[PDB]
């Protein structure tokens, strides 16, 4: 019969979540649908490697498309035809040259999309399969949602802590005034 | 020094002239038709509706 | 027309006192924008002078943290309060300024005498609360400067409560370095983007750095 | 500073087969301490046994942790601190990244509840316990020591 | 001395221009700057996780009062707590950087001086 | 500790069962209580695996802990080599 | 085009052609409220009448009723959503602010309130009564429902209903005879476009006064239910509350007569299906009794058996509460039946997808407030995987 | 009164030397040391190294004197169909604590039998064994149940060291209440009670509106009577460091008996707040974070984050 | 948009500046002057050389003195004390505390 | 100490420097 | 008490002490609470009426009747779930107004004035 392990589930890895991403792209085949231990460890000796792999990919497909296809990813109001012919065609149109129409397309651009952005920055070099991997992908990294959920730890961060709730203890009676309710104190009044 | 000065120019160059979360898509009342296919493409409140672009003539009134 | 093209490819102004403006220069020969980016960077964090209050001077208080009658905040809150307004002067030297004013009502920075060197940014910062109709009236000094006002005692005048101010105008920038994917010469695409407290819009000091 | 070494919770490798061995070792134990239950082993077997199987577990993840971060993470933050020798040494980096293993009660005689968990892991409410014997145990000899 | 929760204890020995304090993917300059080394021997993991839940507590508008022991519930709890709450702030607030999925809870941050980045990641939080 | 020496733990290096002679060992009980097997020659240990057979010596005077066709998984202890306070146990 | 026409003629009909979005919708009927535990039953150990920081020591032991205590329908449907399904409410509110509070609430919540409907003259939650004094005791009657027990059949969302696969009311609904006309409507109307009827019983407080008046109210829509969730308690007072509370109490004499019965430990009895005869019927394709997250007794026309799980409200004992926890394991139960319909013909995959409501109902048992701690899919998935061993899920 | 968490600490020391007592001379080290009967009545990380290593020690959060001068601790009673149980929350002298199979774990696991047949660690007999869950006779719920106040203010206690957690007890006494307190991005929950319990916060003794309120005083009506309560402002402590009171209720505004008025220094909200959230980084920087050195901006000085007031007294 | 003060206003290093940078580039490419990208670069360095002269030649001679020691009297300030505002602390102006019988205390709202 | 170990920490070898079996700059000083 | 203030306003009362209670004559709104210490919801609700018991010190009264003590009047008041209040008129001639749930203070509030 078998017995509670509280080992039973196969830990939550960047290795995993990496791994499966790139098997599904076809970088990477591995023995199974999902990677053993054997198959993570090995990835980190060469998680290196596949980096740069995508990262020189990122930048081949920059050099072909050019900057205006490329970068209209994190411009979602640019809606103009990005080809490399459809600038060269705007060019002789309008007489803007390609560096004249990458300027206007940025300034469409919002700052949460700058943001995101920046992971093509030249000295950050963000891994291009982090950059777009889904929500869904990402909590398996940690291995979903908490069982205990975390709007228990929640708390504003403006709250005057009322001392009344069912977790604090009853209120402190001053001191000199539970003996006096007791009758353990006399005051003044009763003495003089 | 000069290199340097060479690079900031440009920031003084000047150029040539030339002369309601809070509702939601359920409350206004929709075709089921329209309802779902809002509702398929994530539009729930009306602000999804207008960052997209006779369901408008129904809608403009309310 | 010109081949090197610069562009605020965004402003925005958040609130009275944030504004946020982001830049683009573009195409730049590799190596270029690290070069730019990092000077920007310093220039616009610790290389531009702003103006703001450096000392008030009460009349009837023994010192900065007492309580005035009438007033809901104490001294000490007055003078950061004084401290937390914003400026703007394209001049030097230091310049006298008044609040000579009376309740009840609220003090704010709009009820600030002003010579015509320097201009208020928010006219609805809080200053001080007046609960009742007292006459209050401060001395105030006002200085454009760089970095931040030296915390040491300088006080030995006539009950000048000085005020630690902070002068630079630049709350944060940042700069990113994008690939123009030329494949010739190697261009860059450089990105700045600047915070300041509304004493100067972020294409100003991008001017000024 | 140029190269910024710095440590975080997934650079605290922890073995591969740290749930395999651990696994392993519950079920020797639990099997174990059943037939202690119906008589078949005696008290002092089951004693050296929950005692010995969690320390040789112990040891063996120590002994495979710097084969595993040489085979697999040589550049990992926690590994080059410790095995270029600028600070701290296998011990202490087994446990963050190992299990700490068997405290001692204040007489000399083995614990023998093991603390499965890292520092990393968290320790849990019985097992934090437990550690604070040799935290308490650390202290007071460091003053009998250096005195 | 300043001092975090954790026992790491520490005197200040230099005070620097924010201009030249290594900075973050937003361009904010970090506050203080602690040494990595002084967690694998004192053997404190706490501060690395209450650094990274400060960072995504602050992007967030969020306080945590998290009783001890977390763990009870399940495996990797405070990690699973940590790790969650930095991805929201980084996907609420648009800051890729606070969530990296090549090393969670780590970031590229840049030298305040020479305005390059420091190749290995660094923890950064509140 | 309760070994009184030195003691050395062979652990299975590859999946598969276990094939020796069990006439060659002789019986025993270990301090855990559990059957095992007292070597006394240099008795030889085959691991049948998925690819290959991994053929492992063991020592004499070290117990044997595993039985002959059992399959041990890797990294399992096979056989510890064996190359005075007195407490009271209350129960 | 008229609600309040027989379901047997022409349809709605409309322009709906393309396929419905999957996860099936489900529809939940009834009173939309805030917490509103509706199964209140005379305890014993009452803690102190004023300090109520001594009443969470009944939280983690709590009355054997309201162990996992259901509520409004409106949080069977939150807590459906959070699960990974969608589901539509249908109920009417006020226009006040409140009604667009509770609106606003399962709008929050992904929940589709396009069969909410607003009454502008009415007080959400709000009961008119008048007080008289009958033989000597002060008793009052409904001089008008609340916009929630006042929901014509006419106004009901035939697309809602249309789509629905799953139609899901309590009991409380019949206790207004407003909403008990409109619910047989909406049954009807669920019934010809495919849909299956969810009885979720959790009596209210007036019907737990008499097994035999309380049968005779819920005859009627008991016949007409294919699912029908119960608890212990619930199913023990319609068939018998005396006999059931004497076989726990039995203690054999002289000697047990197996080995488990020395163990005294909690009885989790197992009703047989010649037990349920008389609550039986031919359209009803499953029935669950919950005594709580412990045992999910289930049984089907073809087999029968019991799902076992746990409850662990003091792991977290100062953020334990009882409350949504019979919503979130009716919740889960409607997640996996619109997901795998297999599970009414196939007994081992009908244990093992009951588990995932089992393990919604631990989580919801952790944190105060209904609504506020619903369990996530992820969370609910996780604790199943980590409370069971790998053979159980 | 260094700050609200020192005056809370302070009364609740145990000292094992004194008149009568074993004093540094008679301290063989094994009063020193860790006793399983101290689990819920002596804090096992607050060593608290006063006059003597292991002499002054600390109760637990929810430890209890006894009516034989005992430390009880509460418990759960899994009582089994034994009546009503009233209430199952039992304080426990240390002498029947050690005839009680106590257990810590969770019932969160299942199989294919039933969960009362799962095994779980317990204490029977001052040793730790692991029993299944019907042979349990009592729980440990609490999570303070084991620790002193100092060690309960820690965040992720569990993945530090216990010898660290018993300095960083330590160094929250050694806290400077600042000039604008902050709360804490990530705590544990217990300065809400260390806040309340300090008397460092104005708590209304009686219920009714605020009718006035300043920098001086908080004027309180409530039962046709009204209440003038005076505010602490620069006040100085026995340890020279400024306890001002600053008003958190605005006019107009109900109070119940026991709320929070005006909360003190190191307090924000009802809380204790003895430090402040920054930006970090940890990594090395050109040697001034060298062993335990840091690495502060200016941005700390100008801004006036760790600026404090401090008064001294001369007589 | 160089600086430039009343002493330099006849923009004249500009040209000094332009007409050097202009031959520096010919004569060092004597045979690229008929070639347009060389041309191109030759204006801009030119434009650099005059915008450097001048902004040298404000900071060499700075600013006449404001209105309210040399052998050849020439008076010059530079471009700080350009900038100096007046303090502002006339006893009878607005900016400046007077006594109590003259405040004109305003009313606030 | 871990400056120095990073800077003598040389290249990546064998498998950790190249994805394939392969089956670099001179500098004059 | 008369030197310590009593921590709780909200007075619990029998099925009898509220009758004579609604056929006393009372000049201000009656809020009655119907409760049971093991009800979830109700230690929310509870804190809400010592709250609101503060605001209306005299203007209104606040009671509360414990369901486990009362269950039969609780069902013959239409009582039928937990979190209930009732909120009786001064005037006679006026309907109490039944309330289910946790509603939010400024409704109550709002009950107090515009229909009593
Ligand atoms: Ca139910
Ligand atoms: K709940």
């Amino acid at each position: 019969k078998e017995q509670w392990s509280r080992w039973q589930r196969r830990r939550p890895d960047v290795e995993t979540v990496f791994l499966k991403a790139m098997a599904e792209t076809g970088q990477v085949k591995l023995y199974g649908k999902e990677p053993t231990l054997t198959e993570t460890s090995l990835y980190r000796a060469r998680r290196h490697l596949f980096k740069e792999e995508r990262l020189q990919a990122e930048r081949e497909r920059l050099a072909k498309e050019g900057p205006m296809a490329f970068y209209s990813e994190w411009v979602k109001a640019w809606k103009r035809d990005t080809s490399r012919e459809a600038v060269q065609k705007h060019f002789e149109e309008t007489g803007e040259d390609e560096n004249t129409q990458l300027i206007e397309m940025f300034s469409h651009q919002t700052d949460r999309e700058y943001r995101i952005m920046m992971g093509t920055d030249v000295r950050i070099k963000r891994d291009p399969l982090a950059m777009r991997m889904k929500e869904d992908q990402i909590k398996q990294i940690w291995g979903g949602d908490p069982v205990y959920p975390t709007i228990n730890y929640i708390q504003a961060p403006d709250a005057v802590m009322d001392f009344r709730g069912p977790d604090f203890h009853e209120p402190t009676p001053n001191m000199l005034s539970y003996l006096k309710e007791n009758c353990k104190v006399i005051s003044r009044e009763m003495h003089e | 020094s000069r290199n340097l000065i060479n690079l900031f120019i440009p920031f003084l160059h000047v150029e040539e002239e030339t002369f309601f979360q809070y509702i939601f898509i359920d409350q206004l009342e929709l075709p089921p038709r329209i309802y779902n296919c809002l509702k398929k493409s994530n539009i729930h409140t009306l602000l999804d509706l207008l960052n997209n672009s006779k369901l408008l003539d129904i809608l403009e009134k309310k | 027309t010109r081949t090197l093209q610069w562009k605020c490819v965004e402003s925005r102004r958040d609130s009275k006192r944030l504004y946020y403006g982001r830049f683009i220069l573009s195409p730049l020969m590799k190596g270029q924008a690290d070069t730019i980016g990092i000077a920007m960077r310093r220039a616009l964090l610790g290389e531009i002078e702003g103006t703001c209050i450096t000392r008030a001077k009460f009349e009837n208080i023994p010192h900065d943290y007492s309580n005035i009658v009438g007033i809901q905040e104490s001294v000490h809150e007055i003078l950061m309060n004084l401290n937390e307004i914003v400026l703007k002067s394209n001049l030097y030297g230091t310049r006298n300024a008044l609040i000579c004013v009376q309740g009840p009502g609220y003090i704010t920075a709009r009820d600030i005498i002003l010579p015509p060197s320097v201009e208020i940014v928010d006219n609805t910062q809080h200053i001080a609360t007046l609960t009742e109709p007292i006459n209050l009236c401060i001395g105030l000094k006002i200085e454009r400067n760089r970095g931040y006002s030296l915390k040491m005692s300088n006080n030995f005048e006539d009950r000048s409560y000085p005020i630690d101010a902070v002068f630079m105008p630049v709350q944060n920038a940042n700069h990113s370095i994008h690939s123009y994917g030329n494949g010739n010469e190697k261009q860059e695409i450089l990105f700045i983007e600047i915070w300041t407290n509304g004493s100067l819009t972020p294409k100003e000091a991008l001017h000024e750095a | 500073t140029a190269t910024s070494i710095s440590l975080g919770i997934d650079d605290l490798l922890t073995i591969p087969s740290k749930g395999w061995l651990v696994q392993d070792a519950e079920q020797q134990s639990l099997i174990l301490e059943k037939h202690h239950h119906y008589g078949n082993v005696h008290a002092v077997e089951k004693l050296r046994q929950s005692i010995e199987i969690w320390y040789a577990t112990s040891e063996y993840l120590r002994q495979e942790m710097n084969p595993n971060f040489r085979m697999t993470d040589p550049f990992n933050p926690v590994h080059m601190m410790s095995f270029s020798g600028a600070r701290g040494n296998a011990s202490q980096v087994h446990q963050l990244v190992g299990m700490r293993g068997l405290m001692s009660d204040p007489q000399g005689q083995m614990i023998d509840l093991p603390i499965q968990s890292n520092l990393r892991e968290g320790l849990s409410l019985t097992e934090y316990i437990i550690s604070c014997y040799g935290a308490r145990k650390g202290v007071v000899d460091t003053a009998v020591r250096t005195s | 001395k300043v001092a975090g929760r954790h026992g790491n204890k520490g005197i200040i020995s230099k005070i620097l221009p924010r201009q030249d304090m290594p900075y973050l993917q937003d361009g904010r300059p970090v506050d203080m700057v602690f040494n990595p080394l002084g967690v694998p021997s004192r053997m404190n993991v706490g501060q690395i996780f209450e650094c990274s839940l400060g960072l995504a507590g602050s992007l967030l508008d969020r306080h945590y009062r998290i009783a001890p022991f977390d763990e009870r519930y399940e495996q990797e709890a405070s990690r699973k707590l940590v790790f969650s709450e930095l991805y929201e702030a980084s996907k609420q607030t648009a800051n890729p950087w606070v969530f990296e999925p090549e090393y969670p809870g780590k970031s590229r941050i840049f030298d305040g001086r020479t305005g390059d980045p420091f190749e290995q990641p660094v923890i950064i939080g509140k | 500790v309760f070994t009184g020496g030195t003691a050395e733990h062979v652990r299975a290096p590859y999946n598969g069962k276990i094939k020796f002679n069990e006439d060659l060992v002789h019986p025993t009980r270990t301090r855990h209580g559990h059957p095992a097997f007292l070597c006394y020659i240099d008795l030889s240990v085959i691991i049948e695996s998925e690819d290959i057979i991994h053929s492992v010596t063991i020592p004499p005077k070290s117990f044997l802990l595993v039985q002959n066709d059992q399959y041990v998984e890797s990294e399992q202890v096979i056989a510890e080599i064996r190359e005075k306070e007195r407490v009271r146990k209350y129960i | 085009t008229n609600p309040d026409s027989d379901p047997a003629l022409v349809d709605y009909d409309d322009g709906i052609d393309f396929p419905y979005d999957d996860p099936p919708l489900v529809c939940c009927f009834g009173a939309v409220q805030k917490e509103f535990v509706p199964v209140v039953r005379v305890h014993d150990n009452p803690m102190h009448p004023d300090i109520y920081s001594q009443w969470k020591m009944l939280q983690w032991d709590p009355p054997e009723f309201g162990r996992a205590p259901g509520g409004p329908p409106s949080n069977v449907a939150i807590s459906h959503v959070r699960l990974g399904g969608r589901a539509a409410f249908m109920g009417k509110v006020g226009g006040d602010d409140y009604g667009e509070e509770l609106v606003l609430m399962m709008n929050k919540e992904r929940v589709q309130t396009r069969g909410v409907k607003f009454d502008e003259g009415a007080s959400t939650a709000c009961t008119r009564v008048k007080i008289k004094f009958e033989d000597g005791k002060m008793k009052a009657e409904t001089v008008k429902e609340p916009p929630e027990d006042s929901l014509l059949a006419s106004e009901l969302n035939l697309a809602v209903l249309k789509e629905a696969r799953i139609f899901h009311f309590n009991s409380e609904v019949l206790t207004s005879p407003t909403m008990e006309s409109t619910l047989f409507k909406a049954i009807q109307w669920s019934k010809k476009f495919g849909g299956l009827i969810f009885f979720d019983l959790n009596l209210p407080l007036p019907l737990w006064r008499s097994r035999n008046e309380t049968r005779k109210l819920i005859k009627k829509s008991w016949d007409e239910a294919n699912i029908i969730e119960v608890s212990q308690q619930e199913l023990e007072f319609l068939l018998d509350e005396e006999y059931y509370e004497r076989r726990r109490n039995y203690t054999p004499q002289y000697f047990a007569e197996d080995f488990e019965q020395t163990k005294n430990r909690r009885d989790y009895y197992h009703y047989t299906p010649e037990e349920i005869k008389p609550l039986w019927h031919d359209d009803l394709k499953l029935l669950v009794v919950t005594d709580g997250t412990l045992r999910l007794h289930y049984y089907t026309p073809k087999f029968d058996g019991v799902v076992v799980g746990t409850e662990d409200v003091l792991i977290t004992p100062f953020t334990c509460d009882r409350t949504g926890s019979g919503d979130a394991v009716v919740a889960g139960i409607m997640r996996k039946l619109t997901t795998c319909p297999e599970m009414f013909e196939d007994q081992d995959v009908l244990e093992r997808q009951l588990r995932f409501a089992v393990a919604a109902g631990i989580i919801s048992q952790w944190t105060i407030g209904a609504v506020r701690g619903f369990p996530t899919e992820s969370a609910t998935q996780n604790l199943k995987e980590q409370v069971y061993v790998p053979s159980m899920w | 009164r260094t700050n609200p968490l020192t005056q809370i600490v302070h009364g609740r020391k145990l000292s094992y030397l004194g008149p009568g007592g074993l004093t540094g001379r008679t301290a063989n080290f094994r009063i020193r040391d860790i006793h399983p009967s101290h689990y819920g009545r002596i804090c096992p990380i607050d060593t608290s190294e006063g006059i003597n290593v292991g002499l002054i020690g600390s109760l637990s959060i929810h430890a209890r004197i006894g009516d034989w001068g005992s430390l009880e601790s509460p418990f759960y009673e899994l009582v089994e169909k034994s009546k009503k149980a009233q209430i199952r929350m039992l304080f426990l002298s240390p002498s029947q604590d050690e005839y009680y199979m106590i257990a810590a774990g969770n019932s969160l696991a299942l199989n294919r039998g039933i969960q009362e047949e799962q095994v779980v660690p317990a204490r029977y007999r001052q040793e730790f064994l692991t029993i299944a869950w019907e042979e349990v006779h009592l729980r440990s719920i609490f999570p303070f149940q084991y620790f002193s106040i100092g060690a309960s203010l820690i965040p992720f206690i569990e993945h530090n060291d216990a010898n660290r957690a018993l300095m960083s007890s330590n160094m929250q006494r050694q806290a400077v209440p600042l000039s604008r307190s902050e709360k804490c991005i990530v705590g544990t929950g217990l300065e809400r009670q260390v806040a309340l319990d300090s008397g460092v916060p104005a708590i209304a003794e009686h219920e009714g509106k605020i009718l006035y309120t300043d920098t001086e005083k908080i004027i309180l009506s409530g039962n046709e009577n009204t209440l003038s309560i005076p505010l602490i402002m620069y006040q100085r402590s026995n340890k020279n460091t400024c306890m001002h009171q600053k008003p958190q209720v605005r006019r107009g505004k109900c109070i119940k008996k026991g709320q929070i008025l005006a909360d003190g220094a190191a307090t924000v909200g009802g809380e204790l707040a003895l430090g402040k959230n920054i930006l970090v980084a940890y990594m090395p920087w050109e040697g001034y974070n060298f062993e335990d050195a840091v690495l502060i901006s200016e941005c700390l000085v100008y801004g006036d984050i760790y600026t404090s007031f401090h008064i001294r007294k001369y007589e | 948009d160089v600086p430039i003060t009343p002493f330099t206003r006849d923009m004249s290093a500009s040209g000094d500046g332009i007409v050097a940078g202009l031959i520096r580039m010919l004569t060092v490419q004597p045979d690229l002057m008929n070639d347009k990208g060389y041309l191109e670069r030759t204006a801009r360095y030119a434009i650099e050389c005059g915008v450097v002269d001048q902004w040298l030649l404000a900071q060499t001679r700075g600013y006449p003195p404001k209105d309210d020691s040399d052998p050849n009297g020439i008076r010059s300030i530079t471009e700080r004390e350009y900038r100096t505002s007046k303090p502002y602390d006339e006893p009878d102006g607005p900016y400046v505390m007077k006594p109590v019988e003259e405040r004109e205390y305003r009313k606030l709202e | 100490l871990i400056g120095l170990y990073v800077l003598t920490s040389g290249t990546r070898r064998g498998i950790c420097a190249n994805r394939y079996n392969p089956c670099e700059p001179f500098f004059c000083n | 008490g008369k030197f310590v203030r009593e921590d709780y306003l909200v007075r619990k009362l029998s099925a009898q002490e509220l009758q004579d209670l609604v056929k006393g004559e009372r000049k201000v709104p009656l809020i009655v609470d119907f409760y049971a210490t093991w009800c979830g919801p109700c230690i929310l609700m509870a804190q809400e009426l010592e709250m609101l018991a503060v605001e209306y010190e005299s203007n209104a009264m606040i009671v509360k009747v414990d369901t486990d003590d009362e269950y039969e009047f609780a069902r013959d008041m239409q009582v039928r779930g937990l979190p209930t209040l009732f909120f009786i008129s001064p005037d006679p001639s006026k309907d109490a107004i039944r309330t289910e749930g946790l509603i939010p203070l400024q409704m109550m509030r709002d009950i107090i004035d515009n229909d009593m």
